[PDB]
């Protein structure tokens, strides 16, 4: 519903009072934790609008597909005839 | 080939378009110093509909700009991917309108509108094959909504068969920005309802809900809101700009949702979306999409889909996929929540397939429901809307501007009209 | 390059985009997708040689479906020896062992005719397990043998 | 709990399909498993075979377990790859025409002191591509001797792989020089059968590269130097999987040089297709079951070819045929007990050696394993 | 003798190009164009060492064409016999058939006229389609009318793609489907249904692929297809052609609406398993899970059924187990007709695609019938037709692309009718 | 065939944190989800899965919900070694604590906990495919493990009824308690855990505190040493789902050969041979010795006297290199042995099990590696003493209404606590009708 953070003000998040556990996975994942600006604000004029926001909005580590990978179903369905070796199982040529 | 052309409008449109050409220009592996640095070949073939190559590989968008403060172009291009919009696009005016419809809508669009057209005239005829126009903008404040819907009258007059897709923000009670939203947002909602061609609701409320419990951030700022409301966009426009196996372009989708000429307003919604520290519960497979995508908590509007009846739905996948598991998906949940459904149309779902996830992602969809229970928020708006009006709070810096009381007559019968043929077809 | 090496992989050129699931984790399976739909009744009477039904048939090896008719055609080729020149113990039938040809020079007639034609007749129908395939009809018009006049050739 | 896990390709005959199953070696218990890449299922419970041995696979050889000839086509599991790249060391251990009168005597020593030999090879060089050969040493007057001397005889090349192969290697050889090592060490072959500096018999190969080349131009993609062969009055001997498995082959090398000289030699898998082509003389002659048995012992692995020749000149088949003895193993040992079948061949399909009985196809046989099956 | 084949839309060229690859597999012929006579009726040969297939794709989104300009077969596709439009119709048959056909298909048929006058022996046309879309089914039709007035006597093979019941992919297949049939009727000779929900129910039960795409439907209705052209394409004991479905299976000239099945649906390790004859196949090819269109013709009699083998078959085998289904009561014949079978046999056996999960057969058969569970299928749309048209959904889309409301009402009434006339045949 | 396991109190969580331990070391599992990417998991290798469910690739989730009110413990495990196998979002946590009251932990805090855990253990119910059924770990004497571990398991019978409900409890010893209410606790949670669970095996503390001081040596234990053996005999029960065996048993056998009667489900536990390292060089370990070993009440793991019950039922799980001619020797030695007695009226008491995985070692461990072991499941009426046992201390504090305005302070009233009197009574005289 509502969380409620008002321990770890400082760019840590040492004890486990509120949400520990999504802040930690975030602080090893970017190095900020809650606002880019709190960092910045004691690392120490300018504002917190510069940030990365992709690894904390839509972002899946184990399932990310690298561009390498990205291939249309029909690339992927019709490869060349003759050298196709993207499938276990082939009837071999057996003159 | 079909093109579309981008259009921002005031502060919101401005930002939220900003992390849009960001996401754009990830997705496409251009760098923020405008040159290809991707490095697979289905990306080259496919982006003549959001750039244009000017030389030397300098591919820039086809997007204008449009606001009236300098703080705004400055937000623009103090950011990465600043300096790639063409310095013409910038079609920007200098004393600012602050939440007045009058002002946004008669006196600045009236030296403003026609310098915009310019650009955006030229923009249009530099490409051959117009898909339509996408614009994204506000409804609270006075420069986004009043000079972009103007302007959607403009271009809605001259280019009449274009499609039109409108990513509006609209006011919400518990979180109300400006004073004066019920006297801007009645007004230019009346004008989309005869102009625009289909509206897709956002509000702050609902993503403000979502980074809270589906995403578990502690603090989310504006970028995380822009970057989820730029994922839906994407996620829109996947169809023309990569193969698949079920292409559905703009049209199509409008065609599918649409029954009536005014029965257009829909609610969105995105999947996946999972913490940081949650990523690795999930399995990515159609009945987890699927599960999330029709939770009324994953609505980017708040409009309970459970307090109506859903008129029609579309689902945009992306990523290699399996589509007998998602129409059986599609048909366990149309005949599970049966009473959920409108009962004169069978198969209110449409689906469709493209074949590349978004970077990071390896398998998303994209929800876009015509539910009735849209009216939900009009009739929030429309009591607010008379109860300011009852005693005409606030309506001398309209009248003062050459506005008068019909205008506001109009509106509050219009969509009380709306309000009214949508509880009909519930 | 390693295809089978990884998974994930796996998943990349999957044409479905993921890979088979496990046996377990498999929802519907098993007496559901039986290919039973393959199904015929031979009716059979007691004493019909062959079926005219038009199931499958077994080999001239095995010795049932008009078996006798085929034994004895003339293109057909058996992988072992015939039981009158054997020798060994080790399967021999008591009837096969006891009764044997009388005659040496009988015996000996037999051996040059069937050495001189029917042992390397043919060798090439003779597959891998030494059991001859079927020669297949090709062409609207191919006879397998001559039936009606079978005296084609006389006085051998 | 130990996996050695490799990726095999089986075809079945039948169906002519071939499929990669993931095998496992359980070395601990001598026990064997396999799984099916395409459908990830079992193939194998994990039944304990111990049939195999675990020098055997090398990723090279052909595996029968149940049945099945089964080639190990690649190395399954990173950890498998360094563990097994670990043992596996290339080098090149040609042999000089001075000891080749007593090759399979070296050869013995070779595999009873622990390696195995991948290929193998045996031809005489002229001057030119001896020359070529030993090429890196073209200025000195001494190596401008040897590449004349090195092409008068007969020359085994064959390789040896084994863990620290380039070390043990030059260790069994021995220094350049025979005499001083004589002195030293005697069990050192190159002070077992050496007479000079100049005539020392085992050389080999002292760094990695400068043995990749040296292969290279001995065994090579589509190589074949100095070819060593006899027209007529020749037979051949086929070594089969059997007795270069068990590394016998040095055993019957010599026995039948001691007697007969060899003229060529190698070592070389071969095809089932090209296998059961080569045994056509024995299918009518044999009982089917009989026939597949002995063509697939031969395509089994790898077999050594010796084109054995006479000393008069005169014939090979009759007497080199009475070498071998009678056919059977087993009833060859009884009665004839001196022939090498009697000696070290095990059993009915599992005998010693093939040899060719009759006299009309000696020189076919022979032509067919050294022409025509390497040019193809 | 030579057939040339037309694929419109996003489905009509997918099964296309399925369909071309096995043709390409069949006749050995590389993709890239030449070989390493009996190919003439698919592939001519243009100089030298060089093949080019009779065949014309066409769309009017770019995407899938220039798609497959960049797939494998570049070389082998005339540059010019991929038709593509720049933009879609959008599940709209009215924009498919009125706004872009126009400047279409002027162009489609003044290439297929000189394709055609390249051929000699031309038996006739072959065209795949979907009518639930905006592409297919509207300049479909629009060609398909064209062609009729232009060529006529030459029979048009139709294999279209109808929605299924309850698996559905769009909303207003409906009206497309309905604005479709209503030209379907009267200018396609002979006409196939290909459902999608019987294609899924078979790859899952049949082939055990529990995750299917669209490919493998491809890719076995190419197997269809092949199989009933291998009558032309190679010699066997008894040959039919192209005028055969028009004679043996159309008795009256409003009812040309098939049924087809295949068999054997098997996989690569049940053929090991089963002991593949002709009587079993012949019975498999009959029961409702073997057939390509969902519904049951248990509800219904059949008119007339034929029936293609490939492979080793001998003729005894053929006629005796068409003996044992004729005086098998399970199913049931129409008495107005009682000799209601053809067969026709070819010699060479169908191949196998690396890739493919259907096993080396060593024969196959391939049913085509008519029944009256069509008759079935037409109502069971129509119902749901009528519940949208009540209430005057979707219209606005069409009669703002130029038609009324006339066209919905006097195909709706066609469709009527067409249920009047199966049920008086069914009598 | 997959079973889940939900882990209620303090002690069930720390059970749980060495049985996990337990599994991925037993399935090659490093601790951070995943195999060590040096060796490959072979292909069709599902025999992991009835534990852990391969989410994506390379990863592996347990199928269990650590849950209490209490952060301590819980927020331990979420820092511990585990943080990577348990991702945040299964382990359920209060915000305070029962603190050993059966009422605030039956009705207070469980009307906000289990709802959560209700709906939870659905979806991984869901992502399931053919499950077995549960198993539960709870300490009856404390608070939480008491109390909603009682309403978890009546509305988990109201979800779905017919699954198998194995519940591992650790009953309150006599003499060494730490607790002073827990006889209250007790007996409440048994009125609910007679009528919920189908098959519920007993675990006492000072039986365990006997054995690591006796065959382990171990002078002095702490909770480690304690927990690492009951994973022991959880493990070794499993093992027959997880390992092919000569002859494997399910979850539901116990349902059958074990449960003569729908009330009596009580099952004294097992385990040996519970050596050390040096013990093992000196003495061999063959199928007759651990045979024996198996039934004196040197061995047993809740501190009661065999001698004095007859036996009802037996199981002996079998694992490692076990033939089957030898067991079945030794269990005709125990037959035909005298020292124990079997209830006259079943003739056969016996069910036999042999698996061919041995047991493993855990990393600084005590027990060494042992070519074989076996785990004994038994039942008997010396439950039926230890009942009467707890009943009577309890009826002495009640004497006196001694800490019963606490639970009345809660919601509670007395016809509950006479309720619960008279149905241990009732058990009391069940045990002794059927014992005789
Ligand atoms: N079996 C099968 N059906 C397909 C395939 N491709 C498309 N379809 C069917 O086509 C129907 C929708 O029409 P589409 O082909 O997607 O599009 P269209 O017919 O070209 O019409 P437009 O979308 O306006 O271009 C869907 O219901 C699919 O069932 C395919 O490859 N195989
Ligand atoms: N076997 C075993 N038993 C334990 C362990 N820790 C506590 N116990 C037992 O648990 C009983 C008391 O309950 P606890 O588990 O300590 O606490 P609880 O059940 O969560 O109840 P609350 O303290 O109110 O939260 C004691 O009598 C102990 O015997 C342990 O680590 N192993
Ligand atoms: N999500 C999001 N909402 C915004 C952003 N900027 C403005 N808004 C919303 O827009 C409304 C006010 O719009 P306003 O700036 O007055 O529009 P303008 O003045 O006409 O340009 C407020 O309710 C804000 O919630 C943004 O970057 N992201
Ligand atoms: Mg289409
Ligand atoms: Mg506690």
């Amino acid at each position: 519903t509502q969380p409620y953070t008002s321990y770890n003000k400082q760019d840590e998040v040492p004890t486990l009072i509120g949400n520990w556990v999504e802040e930690r996975e975030l602080k090893e994942l970017t190095g900020v934790t809650r606002n880019l600006a709190a960092s910045q604000a004691l690392k120490d004029s300018l504002g917190d609008a510069l940030t990365a926001t992709h690894p904390r909005v839509i972002e899946h580590v184990q399932a990310q597909t690298h561009a390498a990978d990205w291939q249309s179903t029909v690339q992927a369905t019709y490869r060349p005839p003759s050298d196709a070796t993207r499938n276990a199982a082939a009837y071999v040529n057996t003159s | 080939m079909r093109e579309i052309v981008h259009i921002q409008g005031g502060q919101c449109g401005n930002q939220i378009g900003a992390k849009f050409w960001e996401v754009v220009s990830d997705e496409h592996g251009i760098d923020p110093t405008g040159t290809y640095h991707g490095d697979s070949d289905l990306q080259l073939e496919r982006i003549n509909v959001y750039f244009n190559e000017a030389t030397g590989g300098r591919y820039v968008p086809r997007a204008i700009l449009m606001d009236l403060e300098p703080g705004t172009m400055d937000s623009v291009r103090s950011g990465p991917y600043g300096q790639i919009f063409r310095p013409d696009n910038f079609v920007f005016g200098q004393t600012g309108a602050g939440n007045n419809w009058a002002k946004g809508h008669y006196t600045e669009g009236a030296e403003l509108i026609d310098s915009v057209l310019d650009v955006v005239r030229k923009e249009a005829e530099s490409c051959d094959c117009l898909q339509g126009f996408q614009v994204c903008h506000s409804l609270g404040g006075g420069t986004g909504s009043g000079m972009g819907t103007l302007l959607i009258s403009k271009i809605r007059e001259e280019y009449p068969d274009r499609m039109m897709l409108t990513f509006s923000v609209v006011p919400s009670p518990k979180v109300s920005d400006t004073v004066v939203e019920p006297y801007n947002a009645t007004l230019s909602v009346h004008q989309l309802v005869e102009n625009a061609d289909e509206c897709m609701v956002l509000d702050n409320e609902a993503l403000y809900d979502i980074c809270f419990r589906t995403l578990k951030l502690t603090t989310p700022t504006f970028g995380d809101l822009n970057h989820l409301i730029s994922a839906v966009m994407s996620g829109i426009t996947c169809c023309l700009r990569f193969p698949g196996q079920l292409n559905a372009d703009l049209r199509k989708l409008a065609v599918n949702l649409i029954p009536f000429p005014r029965l257009h307003f829909f609610m969105v919604g995105f999947t996946p979306l999972t913490s940081r520290g949650s990523q690795q519960y999930r399995a990515l497979t159609v009945p987890e999409l699927t599960q999330q995508m029709w939770d009324a908590k994953n609505m980017m509007c708040a409009a309970d889909p459970r307090h109506g009846r859903y008129l029609t739905a579309s689902a945009l996948f992306r990523g290699r996929m399996s589509t007998k598991e998602v129409d059986e998906q599609m048909l366990n949940v149309q005949n599970k929540n049966s009473s959920y459904f409108v009962e004169w149309i069978p198969n209110n779902v449409k689906s469709s397939v493209c074949d590349i996830p978004p970077k990071g992602l390896k398998m998303s969809a994209t929800f876009i429901g015509n539910s009735t229970a849209i009216q939900e928020m009009f009739k929030r708006v429309s009591e607010q809307f008379t109860a300011m009006f009852r005693r005409k709070a606030f309506l001398h810096w309209y009248t003062g501007e050459g506005m008068d009381e019909m205008e506001f007559t109009e509106a509050e019968s219009n969509m009380n009209d709306l309000v009214s043929e949508y509880q009909q077809y519930q | 390059s390693r295809l089978m090496q990884d998974p994930k992989v796996q998943d990349w050129a999957s044409i479905a985009g993921t890979r088979r699931s496990l046996a377990t984790n498999v929802p519907d399976g098993g007496p559901r997708v039986n290919v039973n739909l393959l199904k015929y009744k031979r009716d059979a009477d007691f004493i019909s040689t062959t079926p005219y039904d038009g199931g499958p048939s077994y080999n001239a090896e095995t010795c049932m479906q008009n078996w006798a008719e085929d034994r004895r055609d003339k293109h057909y080729k058996s992988g072992f020896h015939p039981k009158e020149l054997r020798r060994s113990t080790r399967y021999d039938s008591e009837y096969s062992a006891r009764f044997k040809p009388t005659s040496a020079d009988y015996v000996g007639r037999l051996t040059h005719t069937y050495n001189t034609t029917s042992r390397f007749e043919g060798l090439t129908r003779v597959g891998t397990n030494g059991i001859a395939a079927p020669v297949l009809p090709k062409r609207s018009a191919d006879t397998s043998g001559e039936h009606v006049f079978y005296a084609k050739d006389g006085y051998g | 709990n130990l996996r050695y896990c490799f990726i095999s390709e089986w075809l079945d005959p039948a169906s002519g399909i071939l499929w990669k199953y993931q095998l496992f070696y359980y070395p601990e218990s001598k026990e064997v498993e396999m799984v099916d890449i395409k459908n990830r299922r079992h193939f194998l419970k994990r039944t304990k075979y111990e049939e195999l041995k675990p020098s055997l696979l090398f990723l090279g050889s052909v595996v029968t377990v149940f049945s099945r000839q089964l080639k190990l086509t690649e190395y399954g599991d990173e950890f498998t790859r360094n563990r097994m790249e670990s043992q596996s060391e290339r080098t090149l251990a040609m042999i000089k025409p001075d000891a080749y009168k007593n090759m399979g005597k070296i050869i013995n020593a070779i595999c009873q002191s622990g390696f195995l030999i991948s290929k193998l090879r045996i031809g005489k060089l002229s001057k030119e591509e001896a020359g070529e050969f030993y090429a890196v040493h073209a200025g000195k007057p001494f190596v401008d001797r040897l590449t004349d001397f090195m092409s008068s005889g007969r020359v085994v090349a064959m390789e040896l792989v084994a863990p620290g192969a380039i070390r043990k290697w030059r260790e069994l050889i021995g220094p350049t020089d025979s005499n001083q090592a004589r002195a030293e060490a005697p069990g050192s072959l190159r002070a077992q059968f050496g007479t000079d500096k100049t005539f020392n018999a085992c050389h080999g190969s002292d760094a990695p590269d400068t043995a990749a080349e040296e292969c290279n131009f001995w065994f090579g993609p589509g190589r074949y130097p100095g070819k060593c062969d006899l027209a007529a009055g020749t037979t051949l001997c086929l070594v089969k999987p059997h007795l270069v498995a068990d590394g016998a082959a040095g055993l019957v090398i010599d026995l039948i040089q001691e007697s007969f000289e060899v003229t060529a030699g190698g070592l070389y898998n071969l095809d089932r297709n090209a296998a059961a082509e080569f045994l056509e003389v024995y299918k009518g002659v044999l009982p089917a079951g009989d026939f597949n048995s002995m063509v697939e012992q031969l395509t089994s692995g790898a077999c050594i070819a010796l084109e054995v020749a006479d000393r008069d000149g005169a014939d090979a088949v009759e007497p080199f045929r009475q070498l071998a003895g009678p056919l059977d193993p087993e009833l060859g040992r009884v009665l004839r007990p001196a022939s090498l079948r009697a000696r070290f061949g095990l059993d009915a399909v599992r005998n010693g050696v093939h040899c060719t009985d009759l006299p009309e196809d000696g020189v076919l046989e022979v032509n067919y394993f050294f022409t025509i099956l390497p040019t193809a | 003798r030579e057939v040339i084949s037309i694929h419109i839309g996003q489905a009509g060229i997918q099964v296309g190009n399925a369909c071309w690859e096995l043709y390409c597999l069949e006749h050995g012929i590389q993709p890239d164009g030449q070989m390493p006579d009996a190919f003439n009726t698919f592939f001519s040969e243009t100089g030298a060492g060089k093949h080019v297939p009779r065949c014309i794709f066409l769309d009017l989104e770019p995407t899938v064409v220039d798609e497959v300009r960049t797939g494998t077969y570049r070389q082998l596709f005339h540059p010019e016999q991929l038709i593509s439009g720049k933009e879609d119709a959008a599940n709209n048959f009215a924009r498919g058939h009125y706004t872009i056909g126009k400047e279409i298909v002027d162009l489609a048929l003044d290439r297929i006229r000189k394709l055609a006058d390249n051929c000699t022996g031309l038996q006739g046309f072959l065209v795949f389609n979907a009518v639930g879309g905006g592409t297919g089914s509207g300049l479909g039709s629009l060609l398909l009318e064209r062609l009729s007035v232009d060529y006529g006597k030459k029979s048009k093979l139709g294999f279209t793609v109808y929605p299924s019941p309850q698996v559905s992919t769009a909303v207003v297949e409906p009206y497309n489907s309905v604005l479709s049939t209503h030209s379907l009727l009267e200018h396609t000779d002979v006409a196939v249904m290909l459902d999608n929900e019987a294609i899924y129910d078979i790859c899952r039960r049949s082939l055990d692929i529990e995750r299917p795409t669209y490919t493998n439907l491809n890719r076995l209705i190419a197997q269809v297809i092949s199989s009933l052209t291998a009558s032309l394409r190679f010699d066997g004991a008894l040959n039919v052609d192209i005028t055969e479905f028009q004679t043996n299976l159309v008795p009256y000239p409003r009812i040309h609406f098939m049924l087809s099945s295949y068999a054997p649906i098997i996989s690569a390790e049940k053929a090991y398993h089963e002991q593949l004859s002709v009587a079993e196949i012949t019975n498999a090819a009959f029961e409702p899970a073997s057939m390509m269109v969902k519904c049951d013709p248990r509800h219904g009699k059949y008119m007339a059924c034929c029936l293609m083998y490939r492979g080793d078959v001998v003729p005894k085998d053929v006629n005796a187990s068409v003996a044992t289904i004729k005086t098998k009561r399970t199913i049931q014949f129409v008495d107005w007709c009682p000799t209601g079978f053809k067969c026709g046999i070819n010699y060479q056996p169908p191949t196998v695609v690396p890739g493919g999960d259907l096993a080396k057969v060593q024969r196959a058969v391939c049913m085509i019938s008519n029944s009256t569970a069509i008759g079935e299928i037409f109502s069971r749309l129509d119902h749901k037709f009528d519940l949208m048209y009540a209430k005057r959904a979707f219209v606005h889309w069409y009669v703002g692309e130029g038609m009324e409301e006339g066209e919905f009402s006097e195909a709706r009434e066609d469709l009527a009718a067409l249920e009047k006339d199966f049920e008086e045949v069914g009598a």
